[PDB]
């Protein structure tokens, strides 16, 4: 530290990074027409999620 | 050829700095940024991207301003610090897509190769994916109509490989991960309905008002499809999947006898310790 | 052969009619079956920690 000191850093964010950003993440953890992999999981229940059930109990 | 591609928020996040360094002079027109890339391999991976000063015309769709120099310069520096990354396309902000976009993309169809095309939105407010990648290649028509450029949608994917995920997780602190479980859940199954609602009755509106005040064909022959494919759901009777009613219904069951079991199990240690504390404590307090 | 359960069947005198048929899911009546038989003791036993503590 002796003649060698740092300082605060703090950031910023508008509307348009937060709600752009925001919805790009989001999206980024969606689906394209978000009603696509829904019915995947739904019909994988009686298909691969029995073996997890199974194995849970 | 190219079955998926992969985009970066870093280039979207570049168009977040497209709408930063305006100036506030009033023209906020359809920036074309030069979209760089890996096109060795099938899948393509866009890393990061610049722009070029493009400004057309008010009147005249035609005008277009593109550079050269400043695009062997910027490549050239970018090649020099790394050169893993070479062109690939472009990317128009605009939401609208113009006649000019052939003559714009015909350059990087010269001098560049095959070159992308991707269409955003100016305001973030349309719920859907914002990117969309469209093919520059020409396909032969059925009707006769003359060879010419066409615009094929490929499905895109927005991820981040090492880093881009730590930052933006920082940088927002507000948004949650996967969380498999009952919110992560349920949230998808209220809003899911309008993730569909605002995207079939933003389209079947004008879909059907160009179905009668339409004209310039708009290629009719793919609505058949469109009805068709529609139409391969007449409204099935249910009475086969009875037995899969009965199927899942008794995974229902299933869960039920879970529920009820474990948590018959987890009431132990509760309805346990509120006795053998309380009557303690009273019996020990005084 | 059938009472030996050596493959799936059943004869017929009236009719004569052979039926084949199986029942795949063994393993979920099973573990359900265990998870009850086994947390009956749980209860019983939780019954007689309190039935001990209260009387």
């Amino acid at each position: 530290n002796r003649h060698y000191y740092s300082i605060t850093i703090n950031y910023r964010k508008n509307e348009l990074e937060q709600k752009m950003l925001l919805n790009l993440h989001k999206k980024s953890w969606m689906e394209g027409l978000t009603l696509q992999d829904y019915s995947e999981h739904c019909k994988h229940n009686e298909s691969v999620v029995k073996e997890m059930l199974e194995l849970a109990k | 050829a190219v079955q998926k591609v992969v985009v970066h928020p870093l280039v979207l996040l570049s168009v977040v700095d497209h709408f930063n360094r305006i100036g506030k002079v009033g023209n906020q027109k359809r920036v074309v940024g030069v979209l760089l890339g890996s096109w060795q391999k099938k899948v393509l991976d866009v890393s990061n991207s610049f722009a070029v000063p493009f400004d057309e015309d008010d009147k005249d769709d035609s005008v277009w301003f593109l550079d050269h120099d400043y695009l062997e310069n910027m490549y050239g520096m970018f090649k020099k610090v790394n050169a893993r990354e070479r062109i690939v396309g472009w990317y128009h902000t605009g939401p609208k897509l113009h006649k000019n976009d052939i003559a714009i993309n015909e350059l990087m169809k010269r001098y560049c190769p095959n070159s992308v095309l991707v269409i955003i939105d100016v305001k973030p407010k349309d719920l859907g994916l914002p990117t969309e990648a469209y093919i520059s290649v020409e396909e032969v028509h059925d009707d006769g109509t003359p060879t010419s450029k066409t615009f094929e949608h490929v499905t895109s994917e927005i991820g981040a490989e090492e880093a881009e995920e730590v930052g933006v997780e920082h940088l927002l602190r507000d948004i949650k991960d996967t969380t498999v479980g009952t919110l992560s859940q349920r949230i998808t199954n209220q809003v899911h309905g309008l993730k569909g609602l605002n995207s079939k009755l933003l389209d079947i509106r004008s879909y059907l008002e160009k179905v009668a005040t339409g004209k310039l064909p708009i290629n009719h022959q793919i609505i058949y499809q469109l009805q068709d494919v529609f139409n391969l759901l007449p409204d099935v009777s249910l009475q086969e999947f009875v037995k899969a009613f009965y199927l899942k219904t008794n995974d229902q069951m299933v869960v039920v006898y879970l529920a009820s079991l474990i948590r018959s199990v987890v009431a132990l240690h509760n309805l346990i310790n509120n006795k053998i504390a309380n009557r303690d404590a009273e019996k020990k307090e005084g | 052969m059938i009472l030996d359960k050596k493959f799936h069947g059943i004869l017929d005198q009236g009719e004569g009619v052979l039926i084949i048929f199986d029942e795949p899911p063994v393993d979920k009546t099973y573990e359900a079956a265990l998870e009850t038989i086994q947390n009956m003791s749980k209860v019983v036993d939780s019954l007689y920690n309190k039935a001990k503590k209260l009387t």
